[PDB]
């Protein structure tokens, strides 16, 4: 297979700015390779072709370049639609392989996540699970580390996270970590801490709440 | 003006064959051109399966050879896609797609929408809905409350707040698999004096069990 491999594998850039995009492919691919853009959810969208040709309907601040194994994308003065996914794909040989793919964030200054510990409600309990949810909202940039201890004592199994995509308001993100236990290791133990790290605060921010208190 | 549609049942059992079928309108797909299927894996990942050209040649991707069928219908302007033996590595996206097209001045590539297609033996499991009140802590002048949706199948699930008049800082996060069933969670963020005096109900609705569930968020 031929391997075609992308970087950046993303990228923190502000409308207005420059970007360029690389791939490059394990052998000389002689310019057969486009560039495909994915959206939000969504679909997708051919930029351009053999190398440098762009395709019917793709705005001029597009533009592709290379040779031989070393092609780029270009997109000069970003707009708010240019925020998504790329990829390049080599068609020159079966199977038509593709690059990891490159995303455009959209860079804001920094902001600290608002941590929220839920302990497991009344109707979980009556069947027997105990799910403790955290949730760690807003938050820039998207590095966040979040430890569950149980009593002082870090808890890896049962954790299960989620992130969202960048909030198009904010442009924050925001990070779900459930701890789904039994009833029976539940009632064991007293002290519940959900701990982010991020570099906003020189000190975690610990979240946490007994399983006595109300 | 050509326009690609996938089409096809959206869940398949272990060990059968996912069929899909991509209706093509604006072009004939025996006159010029390969018609390609391809899907995206969940993690972006891309991966090339197969095309018929307009000849009725097909070519697919070595890996795919001995499981993969690539056929049209003329007559309705149709090719489809068959993976036999469908394990659960095949859950993705599929998306029937064109060559290089020469229609306009430039060339043009044509993208259907892409259906999302699981390969698990659960049956439709509906969700077990609990409201997440604050649990006896500061607090500001801003709550957080949530609901959690655990143990469903299949995917989706629709999530929102009353009844939707609640749009604000909401925040319905994705899916996870466990033990093979799904769970998610949304929050909402209201100032403090509305709750509870101002009601914060939970709306989960499953589609494939039918079913309505409306969890309303009460102080503990
Ligand atoms: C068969 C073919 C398939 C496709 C591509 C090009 C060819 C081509 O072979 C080049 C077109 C031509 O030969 O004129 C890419 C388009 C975006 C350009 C797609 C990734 C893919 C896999 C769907």
């Amino acid at each position: 297979d031929i391997e075609l491999t992308q970087s950046p594998s993303s990228m923190s850039v502000s409308l207005g700015d420059t970007v360029s995009i690389t791939c490059h492919a394990s052998q000389g691919i002689s310019s057969n390779i486009g560039w495909l853009q994915q959206k939000p959810g969504k679909s997708f969208k051919g930029l351009i072709y053999h190398g440098t040709n762009l395709e019917d309907g793709v705005p001029s601040r597009f533009s592709g370049s290379g040779s031989g194994a070393d092609y780029s994308l270009t997109i000069s003065s970003l707009e708010s639609e240019d925020f998504a996914d790329y990829y390049c794909v080599q068609y020159v040989q079966f199977p038509f392989t593709f690059g990891s793919g490159t995303k455009l964030e959209i860079k804001r200054a920094d902001a600290a996540p608002t941590v929220s510990i839920f302990p497991p409600s009344s109707e979980q309990l009556t069947s027997g699970g105990a799910s403790v949810v955290c949730f760690l909202n807003n938050f820039y940039p998207k590095d966040i580390n979040v430890k569950w201890k149980i009593d002082g004592s870090e808890r890896q199994n049962g954790v299960l996270n989620s992130w969202t995509d960048q909030d198009s308001k904010d442009s924050t993100y925001s990070m779900s970590s459930t701890l789904t236990l039994t009833k029976d290791e539940y009632e064991r133990h007293n002290s519940y801490t959900c701990e982010a790290t991020h570099k906003t605060s020189t000190s975690p921010i610990v979240k946490s709440f007994n399983r006595n208190e109300a | 003006q050509v326009q690609l549609q996938e089409s096809g049942p959206g869940l398949v059992k272990p060990s059968q064959s996912l069929s899909l079928t991509c209706t093509v309108t604006g072009y004939s797909i025996t006159s010029d051109y390969a018609w390609n299927w391809i899907r995206q894996f969940p993690g972006n990942k891309l991966e090339w399966m197969g095309y018929i050209s307009y000849s009725g040649s097909t070519s697919y991707s070595p890996s795919l050879k001995s499981r993969i069928s690539l056929t049209r219908d003329t007559s309705k302007n149709q090719f489809f896609l068959q993976l036999n033996s469908v394990t659960t590595e095949d859950t993705a996206t599929y998306y029937c797609v064109t060559s290089l097209t020469w229609l306009l001045r430039r060339k043009r590539s044509y993208w259907g929408q892409g259906t999302t297609v699981t390969v698990s033996s659960a049956s439709t499991k509906g969700p077990s809905v609990y409201p997440l009140a604050p649990g006896s802590k500061a607090a500001a002048s801003m709550v957080t409350l949530g609901c959690l949706v655990k143990g469903y199948f299949p995917e989706p699930v629709t999530v929102t707040w009353n009844s939707g008049s609640l749009s604000s800082g909401v925040h319905t996060f994705p899916a996870v698999l466990q033990s093979d069933l799904y769970t998610l969670s949304s929050s909402v963020t209201v100032p403090s004096s509305p709750r509870p005096s101002e009601t914060v109900t939970c709306n989960v609705a499953h589609p494939a069990s039918s079913t309505k569930v409306d969890k309303k968020i009460v102080p503990e």
